[PDB]
């Protein structure tokens, strides 16, 4: 509607392209180096169908975007860090034990302390 | 054709093919066997052929067909050795 | 370009039809730019630096 | 002079695509130029050469041609000493020698190779 | 000035001194609109590779120049040779075939 | 190459491991020195004529 | 049975996109390491960005270690370190690859005007197909419940949709997650479907984004490359000579961007697959992925959002595509400045000693060790390093009939460029002959020219052929002489005329060259008198040959001793009996026309030679009392104040109209301008009295200045009067006039506040000059380049039709006749003759034929012109079509290069047009040839009909009339807005005017039809250089309008797909082959369509030719979409690969090469 009905009645042909005019009849944060490619190559070459081929197209930063989903605190204090850490424990020492279990980790360790001490 | 070089033109039109055929000519004479028709007089070899061309003689069916005959003596003279050769790999 | 404040003039086909449409700025000498100027539909806009 | 040696490790340093005198337009590695290559009269000067040392070897003995070609190597790749020279032409070393100084006596009156030298 | 044969930039192999002789003229669109127009395709085709930023063509022509042989034997130069290199260092694909 | 090594054996080798980059006045100018002068760096065997 | 793996002979290349696989093709190695060079041993790393075993080594045959050193090893690689020992020019064209983990989207591909990975897959570009590859919303690939294919969902619809279902519509986010997207979209079933889909009942309200889609998914499929390649997961590396990293002066290395770029990429990418190794928290991986990207895009092409900076400059950094995106130095060439050479000949030049020593260097080095001399080349070397004597003699040998073709700065047209026969000149500036010192448009204020010296032997006889000044006698432009005679030579014949009565005259007779003797021994004047002699003149008729005509003419001495120079035909003496002006230019063309080339040459050096002498002897000079005042000059500013003087008393008393009272005024002092001016010239024009036997007599003035005027040599009336008259009506910045102009002279003195008046013009003058200037080259390149393309081939087609050329007449009110318009002009068919007969069918219009247009008297004032307008060609132009109008006076040769030489001919006098419901001067012809439709177009009638309204403002509306007749009415719209120009009820025709205004040539071609169109450009481009005063013939304006109309637009139903336009090449050639081939159904009828310069350019087959001019970042990327490929006739694609050009001295060739390429 608005930025359509803008950019094409105004646009007739703005004569020597007045670039700075239209841009600023834009919302959105301004001043990107991004949405300035996106006009340049609308108003003239395919003059006609290019101006229908905008509004049907129409129809952004890296460290913006990770605060973004950095933005999820989860933040914790000393009962929540220690209560993850002893997960993290917990977790190492069923594995430890569950290796244990493993009969031939413990004769591989054997076999292999026996190769150190023959050098 | 000191100074055109359109008296060759209308001997064989465009003057494109007037340049390749010259430059053709030249080409012979410069490199290999040279033998000039007309008078040198201290001319270039880029000039020797334009004169020539306006003379009337050695045009572009001309030095083909000398190119042929140049060709069958290479070729049919030397024969003895090729055939020679034939008969290496059966 | 002197500092201060001055009126431009902006006169003539500037949107096809051709309606004046002034407009002010102030040039500062360290800072920002700070102009008024007007539209078609007579309003007021205000551009900073 | 460690100290010297180390601000010439420091710095990027600068980009070819430095602007200059600021034509239209400039760039700093438009003005650098190449060194590996040669000059082409340089290497018609070389080709020259061979074909001058190429027929300076044919006012030569073959017991002798051979000699300074398989001496000093060349047209054969690897070169060789008196020992390899004087085995494959039975007597050894210094009879090798003499003839190898002789040709050196042979071109002291031909200037092809004098003026090839500058 | 003047200059027959010097130095090349590293980049381009186009012709540039200073530092013994001097940097060769500059043809230009100005100019090949004109040899376009005369119809001289051989001097525009020197002009182009040989003369300019061929790297064997220069010192193949070269040889024969002072063997008063002239005639040319040209090549692909190096500033479309780099072109292709660098297309081609992208996503995109560009081949020369035969027929 | 092979042809220089031989060439140089013919006229006497000297080949020292040294190169040359010595000013040479431009091709085409010529004319007077009027001043010479030296630079010499905070550190290095001052010279004769320096 | 060919089938050879080598790099021969190539007849096209290909473009399209690349695989993984492709990719590795080209790898040498992987670069897996940010490192580049040492930092104490300065050698090259292991696998980093310059190594030595993947890429090449640094010396030329010695490896990285140095186990193996010389030729001995150039085939096997080293045992340490597994280096390739060859070249080091094998470093320049190693490639190399860099395998990243997770997939990277191309930015090309990605974000290019339109969304090729968007478009192909029907989702919005910067919208969509951003937030679900820079991991913030997932999408969908293929649900067979509840969820569609190409939905977006959030993190929480992701969890959603899966507890409601899943486990059987896995679907990823990000880069992969696109790949899989555009894997498992089925390019042929969908290209059935969406034909089916898109055809049912559906009227205009879809038919565009269907037809658009379906061609570009068509093209896509068809052109061989997966969607798969759209994004890459193998990212290729540039060779590191094009990216090197030199030491410069002392330390200080001096690297490129792009090593910059690439140890980003691979550190985030090494990074990134460390990551994912170890540790994986969503977050981190995810970030490092999208900062990959980031430095990808970046290596790629910069552009384009933020832009990385680094590297310390607060500039951006040359990026792959900035290196391609947006002058061809030569060796043996040099400059100097320019000089006059008045003893040199028409085809020759001086070219300084020492510039041709350096020049023909490997010239004089094998011609001195083919004589003898130098023992060998360094011989010759040493030989020429020190110039020795005998080498200046060689040097003249060498440079005999060797020419060498100069050149000046601003090449506007052909001539620019033009080649002469070196003479040695002791001195370091190069010489000119002054006569074709007009064709560079060369003063010597201290311009400089450049010299090239033809190295080819081909090349050689090209710039004696071709370029050699003497085969220039005309100009390409117009028919008329380029080398005529100037200021200086022209003045000398001038004077060598001018008969002034008595003064040591007396009708002493004699014969001819006997008279020379009579001048150099004093006694007769040489202005005298009139005087008779006997004239041997020689005329040919019918049999040619040679008639001799001895007579008693009454000439004068200048007259008689000049006739010597003229050649053996020509009428005589009457080509002297005139004088010195513009007849000297004349003379010159007919002796041109008559005699031919040798004979016009010898003649202008003759006339110059003869000019300088006579115009030395002369002695003419500019003294103070050379530019004599009227002495009605007080008395006529008197009275013109005097007006003005009794109009401000007026005004002051109101009556007269205060509003106006300026412009009237300024008629006053305008009016008294010219009176000044016609006193000034009735005076200085007359004058004298001499004395003649009884004295009392006038003729004219021999006053110095009045004798440089009326003989062309730099003179015109406005300079005269501004010397001795006055300046006139004076500029003012706010455009306009001032009510008080110059009333003195630079004669007279001049006071501070007229000259601070006049500094606005001077300042606006040189300003504007500036601009035209360059305005001027900048329409020339637009021209050129969509021009440079067609060329006279196909020797001489048939065809009859073409525009009925007539007089340009503006008779109609105001009288102006011009019909010279025809001639070297091929006719159609017999135009007919009073009675009968006459002239033939193909007969080109001749000099003298075009004369025997004379003979049937002012009643033929209309002949049928074959036109490269017309012509049934096909990708060319017909030889006749065309005309002959060149430096030749036969036709054009077959195969020569008419775009070019019409462009440059066009944009050639744009130097001197003035910028500005008539605007005029250069922004005219740019509005002309743009095909601009204007502020207030007018309107036509379609279809003959009965004018009547239909609905007064029944809308919208507004005014709408309807001309309806025989079958089916039209409703065109009046927008009330301006009048009309036709009652109800009336009829009209075929294309009537309606609205009496400016009309547009879309109107004009769509209707009135082509001939019309092109005869409405080619008669209004002309009307704009009528008031400039510049001749240029209509032939090359034809010649732009040909490709101007070079696309249409067929309307019915064919092989070809309705709704495209498409150009008449392939149109034409296809409806011949189709009429008999199958059935003539099978085709629809196409409609010429007008369209600019820049938008008939912009269209182009080759993909290379079109990434020259235009934006190199659009075309080459759409081009690598479609696997197109250039094949390979254009001129200015062919140059650029550096290879014969198609045309003039090629075409052979390429005609040759071209038959060739048919066996497969
Ligand atoms: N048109 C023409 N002239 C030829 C031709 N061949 C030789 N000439 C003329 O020879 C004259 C000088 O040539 P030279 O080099 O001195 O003697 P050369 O003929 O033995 O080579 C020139 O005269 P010039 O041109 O009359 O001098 P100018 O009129 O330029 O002042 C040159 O044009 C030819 O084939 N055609
Ligand atoms: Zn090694
Ligand atoms: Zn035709």
């Amino acid at each position: 509607q608005s930025q359509l009905k803008l950019l094409v009645t105004r646009g007739k042909e703005q004569g020597y392209l007045t670039y700075a005019e239209v841009n600023d009849h834009l919302p959105e944060d301004i001043v990107d180096s991004d949405q300035i490619e996106d006009i340049i190559q609308m108003i003239n070459d395919m003059g006609i169908q290019v101006m229908e081929e905008a509004p049907d197209a129409d129809d952004t930063d890296p460290v913006r975007m990770y605060m973004r989903e950095m933005g999820t605190v989860e933040l914790l204090t000393r009962e929540g860090e220690i209560d993850i850490a002893k997960r993290i424990e917990d977790g190492i020492n069923q594995v430890q034990c569950s290796v244990a279990e493993y009969p031939e980790a413990i004769t591989y360790l054997l076999e292999q302390y026996d190769r150190v001490e023959a050098e | 054709a000191r100074v055109t070089v359109q008296d060759a033109v209308e001997k064989i039109g465009n003057r494109f093919d007037l340049v390749l055929v010259a430059a053709r000519r030249a080409r012979q004479m410069q490199v290999g066997g040279k033998d000039p028709l007309v008078p040198e007089e201290n001319d270039k070899t880029t000039v020797i052929a334009l004169r020539e061309i306006e003379e009337g003689l050695i045009n572009n069916q001309i030095l083909d067909v000398r190119e042929r005959q140049e060709q069958q003596e290479q070729e049919a003279a030397e024969l003895q050795a090729v055939t020679a050769i034939a008969e290496g790999r059966r | 370009r002197s500092p201060g404040v001055f009126f431009d003039s902006d006169k003539g086909k500037t949107h096809s039809s051709g309606k004046v449409l002034y407009n002010a700025r102030i040039i500062p000498y360290r800072g920002s730019w700070l102009d008024f100027e007007f539209d078609p539909k007579d309003n007021l806009f205000v551009r900073i630096d | 002079d460690k100290i010297r040696k180390v601000l010439k490790i420091a710095k990027e340093p600068i980009s070819m695509e430095t602007p200059i005198g600021d034509d239209e337009d400039s760039h700093l590695g438009d003005f650098i130029e190449d060194t590996t290559l040669e000059l082409p009269l340089d290497s018609a000067t070389t080709e020259s050469l061979r074909a001058a040392t190429h027929d300076v070897l044919a006012g030569l003995t073959a017991r002798e041609a051979k000699v300074l070609r398989m001496r000093f190597g060349i047209d054969m790749n690897t070169d060789y000493t008196l020992e390899e020279v004087g085995k494959q032409f039975d007597v050894t070393r210094e009879r090798i020698r003499q003839i190898e100084a002789k040709a050196l006596r042979k071109l002291r009156h031909p200037s092809r190779s004098e003026v090839l030298r500058s | 000035h003047a200059r027959s044969t010097g130095s090349y930039s590293l980049v381009t192999q186009q012709p540039l001194g200073g530092k013994a002789q001097f940097g060769g003229q500059r043809f230009g669109e100005m100019e090949v609109w004109a040899l376009e127009a005369y119809g001289a395709a051989y001097t525009l085709q020197e002009m182009l590779t040989v003369k300019s930023d061929d790297v064997n063509g220069r010192t193949k022509m070269y040889k024969n120049i002072v063997d008063g042989n002239h005639q040319m034997e040209p090549g692909m130069p190096e500033s479309f040779n780099v072109l292709l290199k660098e297309i081609r260092s992208l996503g995109i694909n560009i081949e020369l075939e035969d027929e | 190459t092979p042809e220089e090594k031989l060439l140089r054996a013919i006229f006497g080798e000297k080949a020292s491991d040294v190169k040359d980059s010595s000013l040479r006045v431009p091709n085409g100018v010529s004319g007077t020195v009027i001043d010479v002068q030296v630079f010499t760096r905070d550190g290095v065997e001052k010279d004769k004529r320096a | 049975l060919k089938a050879q793996t080598k790099t021969e002979e190539f007849d096209a290349i290909k473009i399209a996109l690349a695989s993984p696989d492709m990719i590795r093709s080209w790898s040498f190695g992987e670069v897996k390491k940010p490192e580049t060079i040492n930092y104490r041993t300065f050698k090259p790393e292991r696998d980093g960005l310059f190594c030595a075993r993947i890429f090449g080594p640094v010396k030329d045959y010695e490896c990285l270690c140095g186990k193996y050193k010389r030729l001995k090893h150039r085939g096997v690689i080293c045992e340490k370190c597994g280096v390739e020992v060859t070249q080091t020019k094998v470093r320049r064209e190693r490639m190399g690859h860099i395998e990243l983990a997770s997939p990277t989207a191309h930015i090309w591909f990605l974000k290019s005007l339109p969304s090729r990975i968007g478009l192909l897959l029907d989702m919005p570009l910067r919208d969509i197909e951003r937030v679900l590859y820079f991991e913030s919303y997932v999408v969908i690939e293929g649900g067979m419940t509840n969820l569609e294919r190409q939905q977006i969902l959030t993190e929480e619809q992701y969890l959603d949709a899966l507890e409601e279902f899943g486990d059987e519509f896995d679907a990823k986010m990000g880069a992969e997650a696109i790949q899989a997207l555009l894997k498992s979209m089925d390019l042929e079933q969908e290209c059935e479907q969406l034909r089916e889909e898109l055809n049912e009942t559906n009227s205009e309200t879809k038919r565009k984004k269907l037809t658009k889609r379906i061609k570009l998914l068509e093209a896509f499929v068809q052109s061989g490359n997966k969607p798969e390649w759209m994004i890459l997961t193998v990212l290729p590396v540039l060779p590191p000579d094009l990216r090197p990293l030199v030491p410069l002066d002392g330390g200080r290395f001096a690297t490129s961007d792009l090593n910059d770029l690439y140890r980003r990429v691979i550190n985030r990418n090494n990074r990134l697959k460390r990551l994912l190794d170890l540790a994986a928290p969503d977050i981190i991986v995810r970030n490092e992925k999208r900062m990959l990207q980031e430095a990808v895009d970046a290596l790629l092409d910069n552009g384009r959002r933020g832009r990385a900076i680094t590297g310390s400059n607060k500039r951006p950094l040359k990026s792959l595509a900035d290196m391609i995106k947006g002058g061809k130095r030569v060796d043996y060439s040099g400059r100097s400045v320019i000089t006059v050479g008045p003893y040199l000949r028409l085809h020759q030049c001086g070219l300084p000693k020492k510039m041709a020593l350096e020049l023909f260097k490997p010239f004089i080095y094998g011609k001195l060790e083919l004589r003898g001399l130098a023992t060998t080349i360094k011989a010759a070397k040493k030989m020429v390093e020190r110039e020795e004597a005998v080498v200046w003699d060689i040097l003249d040998e060498v440079i005999r009939e060797h020419p060498v073709l100069l050149n000046r700065a601003p090449t506007l047209h052909r001539l620019g460029i033009q080649a002469f026969e070196p003479v040695l000149i002791e001195g370091k500036a190069i010489q000119l002959h002054p006569l074709v010192c007009a064709a560079y448009n060369a003063d010597f204020d201290g311009d400089q020219m450049a010299v090239h010296v033809p190295l080819t032997l081909e090349a050689q006889l090209e710039a004696r052929a071709l370029m050699m000044s003497t085969n220039n006698i005309l100009s390409p432009a117009n028919g008329e002489p380029i080398i005529v005679p100037s200021q200086d030579v022209v003045l000398g014949l001038y004077y060598m005329t001018r008969d002034c009565v008595n003064a040591k005259g007396e009708g002493m007779v004699l014969t001819g060259p006997k008279e020379a003797e009579r001048l150099y021994r004093s006694g007769l004047a040489s202005l005298h008198a009139r005087v008779k002699v006997r004239i041997t003149e020689y005329e040919k008729d019918a049999n040619g040959e040679l008639v001799a005509k001895t007579s008693l003419k009454d000439t004068t001495v200048g007259r008689a001793i000049l006739w010597m120079i003229v050649p053996k035909g020509l009428p005589y003496s009457i080509v002297n009996q005139a004088l010195g002006k513009k007849a000297i230019s004349k003379m010159l063309n007919t002796c041109y026309r008559i005699l031919g080339l040798k004979p016009t040459v010898i003649f202008a050096d003759q006339i110059m030679y003869t000019g300088f002498a006579y115009a030395a002897r002369s002695g003419a000079s500019v003294g103070i009392d050379d530019m004599v005042i009227p002495e009605k000059k007080h008395e006529i500013i008197s009275e013109a104040e005097a007006e003005v003087a009794e109009i401000q008393e007026q005004f002051q008393s109101g009556l007269v109209t205060a509003g106006e009272r300026y412009n009237k005024v300024i008629d006053i002092w305008a009016a008294a301008n010219d009176r000044v001016s016609k006193a000034m010239m009735d005076n200085l024009q007359t004058e004298t009295v001499i004395n003649r036997d009884g004295q009392e007599e006038k003729q004219v003035s021999f006053n110095s200045i009045y004798m440089m005027a009326d003989s062309g040599a730099r003179g015109s009336a406005a300079q005269i009067r501004q010397l001795a008259g006055m300046r006139g009506l004076m500029a003012k910045p706010d455009g306009s006039i001032i009510e008080t102009p110059i009333t003195a002279n630079f004669r007279e003195g001049l006071n501070v506040l007229q000259y601070f008046i006049s500094t606005h013009g001077a300042r606006k003058g040189l300003a504007d000059t500036a601009l035209k200037t360059a305005n001027s080259g900048y329409l020339t390149r637009r021209l050129v380049d969509v021009a440079q393309d067609l060329v006279v081939t196909e020797d001489d087609c048939g065809t009859h039709e073409g525009i009925m050329m007539t007089p340009v007449i503006e008779g109609g009110d105001v009288k102006e006749p011009l019909r010279d318009r025809v001639l070297g002009r091929v006719t159609a068919e017999d135009v007919l003759k009073p009675g009968t007969a006459d002239i033939l069918v193909p007969r080109n219009t001749l000099l003298h034929e075009q004369w025997c247009d004379l003979l049937e008297e002012n009643s033929v004032d209309a002949v049928k012109v074959r036109s490269v307008v017309s012509c049934d060609t096909d990708f060319g132009v017909c030889a006749h079509c065309y005309g002959r109008d060149l430096a030749r006076g036969h036709i054009i040769n077959k195969g020569e290069a008419i775009g070019v030489i019409a462009a440059q001919s066009i944009g050639e006098p744009g130097t001197q047009l003035t910028m500005r419901d008539i605007t005029g001067g250069l922004p005219r012809v740019a509005d002309l040839f743009e095909a601009r439709r204007p502020k207030e177009p007018a309107i036509l009638a379609e279809i003959s009909g009965i004018v009547s309204f239909g609905k007064e403002t029944k809308g919208k509306r507004r005014l709408v009339i309807t001309p309806v007749d025989g079958s089916d009415p039209y409703e065109e719209m009046i927008p009330k807005w301006r009048q009309l120009n036709v009652f109800e009820g009336e009829r009209v025709e075929r294309g009537d005017v309606i609205s009496d205004g400016p009309e547009a040539p879309h109107d004009i071609l769509r209707l009135r039809g082509v001939h019309a169109v092109t005869r409405y450009i080619v008669n209004e481009v002309q009307d704009v250089y009528r008031l400039q005063g510049v001749k240029i013939n209509d032939k090359h304006i034809e010649v732009i309008v040909r490709q101007m109309l070079r696309k249409a637009t067929i309307v019915n139903a064919g092989s070809s797909d309705f709704l495209e336009g498409e150009q008449v090449e392939y149109s034409r050639v296809k409806i011949a082959n189709r009429e008999l081939e199958a059935n003539g159904k099978v085709g629809a009828t196409y409609s010429r369509d007008l369209l600019g310069i820049t938008k008939a350019s912009l269209a182009t087959e080759s993909f290379i030719s079109a990434a020259s001019f235009q934006e190199t970042t659009r075309v080459l990327t759409e081009a690598a979409v479609a696997g197109k490929r250039d094949e390979l006739r254009g001129l200015k694609e062919n140059v650029i690969v550096g290879r014969l050009i198609p045309a003039g001295t090629g075409y052979a060739y390429h005609q040759d090469r071209m038959r060739r390429r048919a066996a497969g």
